[PDB]
C-alpha cells in the first residue's frame, strides 16, 4: 500500500559483497541445523554477522530519503 | 550471557557537535509518542507546557492538555473527581503501578520513557534500531507465546510485540506514515524528552568556543609578556682570580 | 675590572621600534605600552563577559 | 612600613600568594596544586547549589534531582558541572600524585602524608556523591562495596549494618550519605591549609630535585598569571565535557531509579575508580581483596621509606623513568580490566597487572635507584 | 604620519587606571551586545529551518 | 616560611635583564621553538613509548581472545 | 530569596543548604576572630594593662 | 529530609523512632538558646569593660 524506503534500501545493502558472504555461512547454518534434528546448536551467530554488516550499509543511505 | 548486536550509528539531524534538534521533528514525533506509544509507555517527567515554544504554540497545548481527563480533588466534600487537562499537568499514567503493568503486558514490564534515549547505550541509535529491526528467529531459535524476537534486544526475545508499521498514525503536515519514518520522528522527541537541554548547550558550547579561542592566546600573551624578562635573563660568573 | 663589564646583546629579543641604538626608545614608548595594555584590557572585557 | 606585610590578615595572604620565593624552572606539572583548589571550590559552589533543590529522600531524591534539570533555571548545567568537576578532580588528582614520584616532592613526608589523607577523604566525597541521585549504579555500587566491609572477622557484619541503618542499602543509608557528603569537603579545605601550612615550611621542589634557593623568584606575577592561564585550561576541558559531552563519563544506568531487586548487567564504577576495582575482584578471597583494595591506595604513604636513590628527582634516572611509565601504564592497563567483565582472558590480565602494581612500587623501583647509584659510583 | 593608534590609545585611555577601567566596562558593554548578536546568528545559520523560530510563522492564528 | 634575604649565599654571580615593554613575547616562536619541541620529545620518546605501547599490544590481543572464546565452535 | 510568591518548597530546602554552610563559615570567621585577639591579648575588669601581671 | 510532604514528620521519625533521637533534637534547639545566652552575656563583657577597643 505504501512504499517504506526501509525494506527497498535493504534490498540494496543485501546485494553487496560482504553481505552474500555472511547470508551463505547462515543459509549452511540452515541447512546444517535443520538435517539433524536432535541437537541443540541455533543459527543466532550467522545471523547477527549479517545483520551487522546489512544496518551498517543501511545508516549510510536510509536518511537522505526521509524528512 | 548471550551473543550481542551493537546498533550502527545513524546520521541524526542532532548527531553533530553544534547541530540542533530538528523541532519539526520533534513536533511529529510527539504524535507518535501520543497516539502509539502512551497506551503502553509513561512518560513522568514530561509535562505539556514544555512542549510551548518547542514544537507547540501555546495556543495548541493547550488544545492538546484539554484533550484528557485528569484527577483533582479533594473537594469540599472529600472526593477526588475528574477535570480537563491543564498545561501543568504530566502526561497521564497509563498503568497507576508497575504491578497492573505486568498483568496488561503478559508479565513484562514497559519502562517509563522519560530518558529512555540516556538509560540505554547506543541512545536514538539505539531505540531506532530496535523498532525497526524485527525478524523471524533464526533456525532452532524457539521462543515461548508472548514473547518476540529482536536481534537488538538483550537475549534477543523482548516481550513487546513490533508497535509500529506504515500508516500507524497520520502526520498533522502530510508526512508519509512510512515505519522508518516513524521511528526516527519519535526517536528524535524522546531526545528532545531526554535532554530538553539540547539545543541550549550547543548554543553555549559554541559562544564557550569563540570566547576560548580569544581569551587562550591573549592570556597566554600576558604570561610570556611577564615571563619574558626571565626568559631572556642572562647570567655571568666572574669569581676573583 | 668592572669597566669591562659590557651589557650582553639583546638585539634576537628586542622589538622592532628598539633596535637602532641611535634613535630614542620615547618615539615608541607609548605604543609599544597600549599594546601590550590593550591585550590585558580585552582580556578583561572577555573575562567580564 | 607596608601595609601588606605587616597586617596580620595580609601578612599571611601575602606571605602565601605574592612575596613566597617560589623556584624558576617549576612545569606545567605544578599547575595542578591550585587547579585542585579550584575545582574543590568549583564543587561546592555547584555542590551548594545543588542542595537548594535536592531532597535527601528515595521518594524523591531521583525525581528532585530530574526537577533541576528540567525546571531549575540552568540547572542541568550545574549538575553536569558538579558530575564532571568531580572526574576533572581527580584527573587533577592523578597528576598532582604523579608529578610527587617522579619528581620526588614525598622527601616532604608531612605534606605528602597530609596529601595521602586528601586522597582518601576526596574518594570518599566522590562515591557518598554518586549514591545521591539514587540510580541503579548509585544503588548497587552501594552496595557491592559496602558489602566488601562484612569480611573484616568477628565485627564485619556488626561494622555493616552500623553504616548502612539497617540491614542493606536503604532510606537510611541515603540520608547520612547526604550529610557525610555535606560536612566532608568543608573538613578537605581545612585539611589542605595544613596541607599548604607544611609545603611553605620548606618551598616547592623543582624538575631538577637540586635545591633553588640559589635562584628563586616570587610568586607574583610570574605565578600568579601562570595558575590563571592553568586555570583557564581548565575550564577548558571542563566546559567542553558539560556543553558538547556531559553524558560521556557517566554510566546510563543511573538514569534508571534504584531496584534493590532487578541487577544491572555490568556494574562498573566511574574511571576514576576501575584500576582499584580490578585490583578487588582479581583477588579471589574476600578479605584479601579488601586489604589489597585498602593497600592499593596506603601504599603511597611507604614511598618515603622505599626511596633508595641518591638524587631526589627521576629526571637524571633513565632507569626510574622507564618503571615509572610501566606504573603508568600499567595503571592504564587496570583501569581498562575495570570496566570489563570477569572473564576470561581478562581475570588472567587483571592478576598480572594487580601484582605488577605493588611489584613495581615495593621492590622493582626501589632496586632500580639502587642500581643507579652504582653505574654513577656512589 | 601622526602615531599610531594604539600610542594615542595609551595616552588617552590607558595612562589612567581609572580611565583604563572605565575603557573596560564600557568595552564589555558594547562587546556583549555584538558578540551575542552575531554568535547568535552563526548558531541559528547553521540550524536554519530547524529551530523553532523559523517554523513559528506557520501557527500563527 | 622563608624570606627573600634569607634563602642562601650567593657571590661573584651577575644577571642582565631587559624590561618587557622592550622584547618580544614570541622572540622566533616557530623557527626556535619546533627544532626544541623535536629534541625534547627524541630526548624522552625511548622512556616513555615502550610501556604504552605493551599496554596497546595487551589491550588489542586481550580484546579479540575475548571475543572470539564466546563464539561457538562445531563441537 | 523565596524562589516563588510565598515561603514554599523552594524556600524550605534552600535554608536546610544555607543553615548547612554557615555554621563552618562561622568557625572559620571565629579563627579570625582569636588571629586578632591573640595580636593584643586580653583585657581584664580593671581595663588597665596586665603585661606587669601575666 | 528537607521537603515539606516529609520534613515536619521526618523530625517526628527522629524523636520517636530514632535512637536517642529526642536527646539530639532538644540538645540541637536548645543549645541554640545556650548560644544566645553565651553571645549576650559576651556582647555585654565587651561593653562594660571597654572591649570594644579592639
Ligand atoms: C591535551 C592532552 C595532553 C596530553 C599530555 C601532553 C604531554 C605534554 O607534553 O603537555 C604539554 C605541556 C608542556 O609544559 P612544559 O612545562 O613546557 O613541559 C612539561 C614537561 O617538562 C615535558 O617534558 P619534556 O621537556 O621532556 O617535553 C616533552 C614533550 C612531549 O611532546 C610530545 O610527545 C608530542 C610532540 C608533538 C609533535 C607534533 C605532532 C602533531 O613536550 C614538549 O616538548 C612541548 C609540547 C608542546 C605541544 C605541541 C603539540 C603539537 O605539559 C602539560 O601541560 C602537562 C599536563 C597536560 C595534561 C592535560 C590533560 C587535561
Ligand atoms: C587540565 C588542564 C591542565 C592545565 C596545564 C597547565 C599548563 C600551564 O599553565 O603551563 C603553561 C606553559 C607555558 O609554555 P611557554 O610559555 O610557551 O614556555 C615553554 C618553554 O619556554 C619552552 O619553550 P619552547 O622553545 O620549547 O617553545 C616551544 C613551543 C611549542 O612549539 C610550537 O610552536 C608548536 C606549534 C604547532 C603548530 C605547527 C604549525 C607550523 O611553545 C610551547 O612549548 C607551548 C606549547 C603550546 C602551543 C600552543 C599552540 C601553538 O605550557 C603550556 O602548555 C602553554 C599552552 C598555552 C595554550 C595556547 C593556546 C592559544
Ligand atoms: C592511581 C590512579 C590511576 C588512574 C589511571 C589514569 C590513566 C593514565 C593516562 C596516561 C596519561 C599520561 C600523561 C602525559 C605524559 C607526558 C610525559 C612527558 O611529556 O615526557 C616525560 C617527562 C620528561 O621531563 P623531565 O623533567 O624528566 O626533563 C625535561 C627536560 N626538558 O616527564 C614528566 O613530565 C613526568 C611527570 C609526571 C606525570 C604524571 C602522569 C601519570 C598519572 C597517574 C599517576 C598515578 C600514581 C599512583
Ligand atoms: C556590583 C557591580 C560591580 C561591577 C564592576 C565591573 C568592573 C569590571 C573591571 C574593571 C576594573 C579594571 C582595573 C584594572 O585594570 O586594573 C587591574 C589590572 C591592571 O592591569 P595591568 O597590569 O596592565 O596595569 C595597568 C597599568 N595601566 C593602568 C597604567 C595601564 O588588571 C590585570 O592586571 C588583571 C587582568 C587579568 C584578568 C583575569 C583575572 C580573573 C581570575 C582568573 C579567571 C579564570 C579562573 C577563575
Ligand atoms: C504495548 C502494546 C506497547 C506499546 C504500544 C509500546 N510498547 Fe514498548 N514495551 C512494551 C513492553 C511489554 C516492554 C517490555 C519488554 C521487555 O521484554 O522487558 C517494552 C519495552 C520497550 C523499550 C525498552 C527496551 C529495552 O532495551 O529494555 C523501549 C525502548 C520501547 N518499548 C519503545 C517503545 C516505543 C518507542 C513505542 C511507541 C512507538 C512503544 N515501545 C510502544 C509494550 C509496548
Ligand atoms: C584536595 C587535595 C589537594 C590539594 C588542593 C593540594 C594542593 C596543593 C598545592 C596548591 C600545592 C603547591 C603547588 C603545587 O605543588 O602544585 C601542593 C603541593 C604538594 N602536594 Fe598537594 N594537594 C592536594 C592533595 C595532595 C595529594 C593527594 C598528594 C600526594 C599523595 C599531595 C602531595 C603534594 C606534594 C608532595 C606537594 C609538594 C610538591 C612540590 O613541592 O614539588 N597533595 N598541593
Ligand atoms: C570535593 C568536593 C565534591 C565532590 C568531589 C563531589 C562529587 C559528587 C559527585 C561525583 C556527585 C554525583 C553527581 C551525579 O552523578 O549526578 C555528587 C552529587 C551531589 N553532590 Fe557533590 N561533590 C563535592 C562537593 C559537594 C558539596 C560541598 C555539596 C553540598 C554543599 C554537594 C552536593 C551534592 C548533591 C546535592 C549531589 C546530588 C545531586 C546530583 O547527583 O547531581 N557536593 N557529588
Ligand atoms: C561565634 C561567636 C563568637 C565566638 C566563638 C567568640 C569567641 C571568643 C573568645 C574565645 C574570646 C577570648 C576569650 C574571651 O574573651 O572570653 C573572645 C574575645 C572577644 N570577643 Fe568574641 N566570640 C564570638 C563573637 C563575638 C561577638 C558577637 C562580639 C561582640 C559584638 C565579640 C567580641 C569580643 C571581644 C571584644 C573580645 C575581647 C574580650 C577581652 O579581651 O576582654 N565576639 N571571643
Ligand atoms: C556508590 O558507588 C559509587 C561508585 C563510583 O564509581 O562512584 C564515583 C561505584 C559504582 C559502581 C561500583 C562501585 C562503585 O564504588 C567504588 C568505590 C571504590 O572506592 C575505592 C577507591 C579506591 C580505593 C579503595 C576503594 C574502596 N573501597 N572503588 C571502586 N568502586
Amino acid at each position: 500500500e505504501l512504499v517504506d524506503p526501509l525494506t527497498t534500501v535493504r534490498e540494496q545493502c543485501e546485494q553487496l559483497e560482504k553481505c552474500v558472504k555472511a547470508r551463505e555461512r547462515l543459509e549452511l547454518c540452515d541447512e546444517r541445523v535443520s538435517s539433524r534434528s536432535q541437537t541443540e546448536e541455533d543459527c543466532t551467530e550467522e545471523l547477527l554477522d549479517f545483520l551487522h554488516a546489512r544496518d551498517h550499509c543501511v545508516a549510510h543511505k536510509l536518511f537522505n530519503s526521509l524528512k | 550471557s548471550d551473543l550481542e548486536l551493537h546498533p550502527p550509528s545513524y546520521p541524526w539531524s542532532h548527531r553533530g557537535l553544534l547541530s540542533s534538534l530538528d523541532h519539526t521533528s520533534i513536533r511529529r514525533g510527539f504524535q507518535v509518542y501520543k497516539q502509539v506509544c502512551s497506551s503502553c509507555h509513561s512518560m513522568d517527567y514530561v509535562a505539556y507546557r514544555h512542549l510551548v515554544g518547542v514544537c507547540y504554540t501555546e495556543d495548541e497545548a493547550k488544545a492538546l492538555a484539554e484533550e484528557v481527563e485528569v484527577q483533582d480533588g479533594p473537594n469540599e466534600d472529600g472526593e477526588m473527581f475528574m477535570r480537563p487537562g491543564k498545561l501543568s499537568d504530566y502526561f497521564p499514567k497509563p498503568y497507576p503501578n508497575p504491578e497492573a503493568a505486568r498483568a496488561a503486558n503478559n508479565g513484562a514490564l514497559p519502562p517509563d520513557l522519560s530518558y529512555i534515549v540516556r538509560a540505554r547505550h547506543g541512545g536514538e541509535d539505539y531505540v531506532f534500531s530496535l523498532l525497526t529491526g524485527y525478524c523471524e528467529p533464526p533456525t532452532g531459535v524457539s521462543l515461548r507465546e508472548g514473547l518476540y524476537f529482536n536481534p537488538y534486544f538483550p537475549g534477543q526475545a523482548i516481550g513487546m510485540a513490533p508497535p509500529i508499521y506504515n500508516e500507524v498514525l497520520e502526520f498533522d503536515d502530510g508526512t508519509p506514515a512510512t515505519m522508518s519514518q516513524v521511528a526516527k520522528d519519535v526517536c528524535t522527541f524522546l531526545r528532545w524528552a531526554a535532554e530538553p537541554e539540547h539545543d541550549h548547550r550547543k548554543r553555549m558550547g559554541l559562544k564557550m568556543l569563540l570566547m576560548m579561542g580569544l581569551l587562550l592566546p591573549l592570556v597566554y600573551a600576558m604570561k610570556r609578556h611577564k615571563w619574558s624578562v626571565l626568559k631572556s635573563r642572562k647570567l655571568a660568573y666572574r669569581p676573583p682570580k | 675590572s668592572h669597566t669591562d663589564i659590557k651589557v650582553p646583546d639583546f638585539s634576537d629579543y628586542r622589538r622592532p621600534e628598539v633596535l637602532d641604538s641611535t634613535k630614542s626608545s620615547k618615539e615608541s614608548s607609548e605604543a609599544r605600552k597600549g599594546f601590550s595594555y590593550l591585550v590585558t584590557a580585552t582580556t578583561t572585557v572577555g573575562v567580564a563577559y | 612600613t607596608n601595609i601588606r606585610k605587616s597586617h596580620p590578615l595580609m601578612k599571611i595572604v601575602n606571605n602565601a600568594f605574592i612575596d613566597l620565593p617560589a623556584p624558576s624552572n617549576i612545569s606545567s606539572w605544578w599547575n595542578f596544586g591550585s587547579l585542585l583548589g579550584i575545582c574543590l571550590i568549583l564543587q561546592i559552589l555547584t555542590g551548594l547549589f545543588l542542595a537548594m533543590h535536592y531532597t535527601s529522600d528515595t521518594t524523591t531524591a531521583f525525581s528532585s534531582v530530574t526537577h533541576i534539570c528540567r525546571d531549575v533555571n540552568y540547572g542541568w548545567i550545574i549538575r553536569y558541572m558538579h558530575a564532571n568537576g568531580a572526574s576533572m578532580f581527580f584527573i587533577c588528582l592523578y597528576m598532582h600524585v604523579g608529578r610527587g614520584l617522579y619528581y620526588g616532592s614525598y622527601t616532604f613526608l608531612e605534606t605528602w602524608n597530609i596529601g595521602v589523607i586528601l586522597l582518601l577523604t576526596v574518594m570518599a566525597t566522590a562515591f557518598m556523591g554518586y549514591v545521591l541521585p539514587w540510580g541503579q549504579m548509585s544503588f548497587w555500587g552501594a552496595t557491592v562495596i559496602t558489602n566488601l566491609l562484612s569480611a573484616i572477622p568477628y565485627i564485619g557484619t556488626n561494622l555493616v549494618e552500623w553504616i548502612w541503618g539497617g540491614f542493606s542499602v536503604d532510606k537510611a543509608t541515603l540520608t547520612r550519605f547526604f550529610a557525610f557528603h555535606f560536612i566532608l569537603p568543608f573538613i578537605i579545605m581545612a585539611i589542605a591549609m595544613v596541607h599548604l601550612l607544611f609545603l611553605h615550611e620548606t618551598g616547592s621542589n623543582n624538575p631538577t630535585g637540586i635545591s633553588s634557593d640559589v635562584d628563586k623568584i616570587p610568586f607574583h606575577p610570574y605565578y600568579t598569571i601562570k595558575d590563571i592561564l592553568g586555570a583557564l585550561l581548565l575550564i577548558l576541558a571542563l566546559m567542553l565535557l558539560v556543553l558538547f559531552a556531559p553524558d560521556l563519563l557517566g554510566d546510563p544506568d543511573n538514569y534508571t531509579p534504584a531496584n534493590p531487586l532487578n541487577t544491572p548487567p555490568h556494574i562498573k564504577p566511574e574511571w576514576y575508580f576501575l584500576f582499584a576495582y580490578a585490583i578487588l575482584r582479581s583477588i579471589p578471597n574476600k578479605l584479601g581483596g579488601v586489604l589489597a583494595l585498602a593497600f592499593s591506595i596506603l601504599i603511597l604513604a611507604l614511598i618515603p621509606l622505599l626511596h633508595t636513590s641518591k638524587q631526589r628527582s627521576m629526571m637524571f634516572r633513565p632507569l626510574s623513568q622507564c618503571l615509572f611509565w610501566a606504573l603508568v601504564a600499567d595503571l592504564l592497563t587496570l583501569t581498562w580490566i575495570g570496566g570489563q567483565p570477569v572473564e576470561h582472558p581478562y581475570i588472567t590480565i587483571g592478576q598480572l597487572a594487580s601484582v605488577l602494581y605493588f611489584l613495581l612500587i615495593l621492590v622493582l623501583m626501589p632496586t632500580a635507584g639502587t642500581i643507579e647509584n652504582k653505574l654513577l659510583k656512589w | 604620519v601622526a602615531p599610531t593608534l594604539t600610542a594615542r590609545l595609551y595616552s588617552l585611555l590607558f595612562r589612567r587606571t581609572s580611565t583604563f577601567a572605565l575603557t573596560i566596562v564600557v568595552g564589555a558593554l558594547f562587546f556583549e551586545r555584538a558578540f551575542d548578536q552575531g554568535a547568535d546568528a552563526i548558531y541559528e545559520h547553521i540550524n536554519e529551518g530547524k529551530l523553532w523560530k523559523h517554523i513559528k510563522h506557520k501557527y500563527e492564528n | 616560611g622563608r624570606q627573600f634575604g634569607h634563602l642562601t649565599r650567593v657571590r661573584h654571580v651577575i644577571t642582565y635583564s631587559l624590561s618587557p615593554f622592550e622584547q618580544r613575547a614570541f622572540p622566533h616562536y616557530f623557527s626556535k621553538g619546533i627544532p626544541n619541541v623535536l629534541r625534547r620529545t627524541r630526548a624522552c620518546i625511548l622512556r616513555v613509548a615502550p610501556p604504552f605501547v605493551a599496554f596497546y599490544l595487551v589491550y588489542t590481543w586481550g580484546t579479540q581472545e575475548f571475543e572470539k572464546s564466546k563464539r561457538k565452535n562445531p563441537a
